[PDB]
């Protein structure tokens, strides 16, 4: 079970960017992937989660500008209208087993998305 | 909906013990987990259900508590335990926002 | 020629389960009970009994059988046991210390949970005193915590006793809805009628 993701880029505010997290070594339709982020030197933050069936949930502080889509092997996330405080590091986390959500036992190496001019 | 960790920073000698407290703004039964994040590395799952040790972790880390007050204490902290720890727990759904993370605490060993 | 096989299909899997605060009680009597199918069924998450072991349930023969059904949160199943203190145990469904019988529960996330949130399940948060075992409360009088005569006018410090479950598919196992059916057996000064199917 190895989880990796990529897509970190330098973009101006207000430009959409896509991060794709690729699974490896297991069946996606059985475990739920989630996205978390942390600012440089600050605490963790939660972004959203997508259950195995396909239903998705988000976070209130995000206000609903993110979108998590599922497919064969690409648990991607897309943002719209980025601000200058979104410079952070993002991870995609796997689960332990069936159900028992929000355990986050497998993590990707991490990617950094920076917003500047 | 709000998670609080105290104290923010704490230090102890190698042959010593320290306590970490993480309180929840709502009743969450025993659904709470801990993580350890070394600088620059992804967090590792230490304890889930607040009293069960994860696979491959040492037995010098123990957790307890139920309801709204939880406590994690490390016994005989080595120099390899210098990292930051976070607590996470479910929080119903519609009522709130599924899951939130705590502020985290920093541990340094002399 | 074994006859009058006792159905249990209208009780174990119906199309409408009652709320926990108004748990439905259906009497089972004049039945040729067969618990072998219940034991051998692999769809039940928890099936463990007090007083009578599940192995020999087909032998001891009882005068009457009472079955109660309700739907509760996934984690709160632990509170349905003799001598247990909790929230639903103290306010919704209280079991006696010497309870005889057992409970059968299984996950029901595929029917009782909706994307927009199933809001047809309730559970009481407030009442004056702990209720004695095997009691049902239905009245919706407002649990007052202020000084004034609340008169039921909803507002501040006149708290509503009943709140709803936000059953949604995105929550964890500990929050998924569960359908719980408890079988209670008793013996009293009457001929025994409800018991096993013998064999031949
Ligand atoms: C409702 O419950 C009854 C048991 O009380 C189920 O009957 C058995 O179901 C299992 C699994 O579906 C079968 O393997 C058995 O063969 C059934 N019994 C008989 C005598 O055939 C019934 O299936 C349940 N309803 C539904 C829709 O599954
Ligand atoms: C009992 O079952 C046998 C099985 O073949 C049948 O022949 C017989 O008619 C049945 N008896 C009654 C009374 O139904």
């Amino acid at each position: 079970q190895s989880v990796e993701e990529s897509g970190g880029r330098l973009v101006t505010p207000g430009t959409p960017l896509t991060l794709t997290c690729t699974v490896s070594g297991f069946s996606l339709s059985r475990y739920a992937m989630s996205w978390v982020r942390q600012a440089p030197g600050k605490g963790l933050e939660w972004i959203g989660i997508i259950v195995d069936s396909g239903h998705t949930a988000y976070a209130s502080w995000a206000k609903g500008r993110f979108t998590i889509s599922r497919t064969s092997t690409t648990v991607d996330l897309k943002m719209t209208s980025l601000t200058t405080e979104d410079t952070a590091t993002y991870f995609c986390a796997r689960e332990t087993g069936g159900g028992a959500f929000y355990v986050f036992e497998f993590w990707g190496p991490g990617t950094v998305v920076t917003v500047s001019s | 909906q709000v998670l609080t960790q105290t104290p923010s920073s704490v230090s102890a000698a190698v042959g010593g013990t320290v306590t970490i407290n993480c309180q929840a703004s709502e009743d969450i039964y025993d659904n709470l987990v801990w993580y350890q994040q070394k600088p620059g590395q992804p967090p590792k799952l230490l304890i889930y259900d607040a009293s069960t040790l994860a696979f491959g972790v040492s037995s010098r880390f123990r957790g307890s508590g139920s309801g709204t007050h939880f406590t994690l204490t490390m016994r005989d902290v080595q120099c390899d335990d210098a990292a930051t720890y976070y607590c996470q727990g479910e929080f119903s759904c519609s009522s709130g926002d599924c899951t939130a993370f705590g502020g985290g605490t920093e541990v340094v060993v002399k | 020629n074994i006859t009058n096989l006792c159905p249990f299909g209208e009780v174990f899997n119906a199309t409408r389960f009652a709320s926990v605060y108004a748990w439905n009680r259906k009497r089972i009597s004049n039945c040729v009970a067969d618990y072998s199918v219940l034991y051998n069924s692999a769809s039940f998450s928890t099936f463990k009994c007090y007083g009578v072991s599940p192995t020999k349930l087909n032998d001891l023969c009882f005068t009457n059988v009472y079955a109660d059904s309700f739907v509760i949160r996934g984690d709160e199943v632990r509170q349905i046991a003799p001598g247990q203190t909790g929230k639903i145990a103290d306010y919704n469904y209280k079991l006696p210390d010497d309870f005889t019988g057992c409970v059968i529960a299984w996950n029901s996330n595929n029917l009782d949970s909706k994307v927009g949130g199933n809001y047809n399940y309730l559970y009481r948060l407030f009442r004056k005193s702990n209720l004695k075992p095997f009691e049902r409360d239905i009245s919706t009088e407002i649990y007052q915590a202020g000084s004034t005569p609340c008169n039921g006018v909803e507002g501040f410090n006149c708290y509503f006793p009943l709140q709803s479950y936000g059953f949604q598919p995105t929550n964890g196992v500990g929050y998924q809805p569960y359908r719980v059916v408890v079988l209670s057996f008793e013996l009293l000064h009457a001929p025994a009628t409800v018991c096993g199917p013998k064999k031949s």
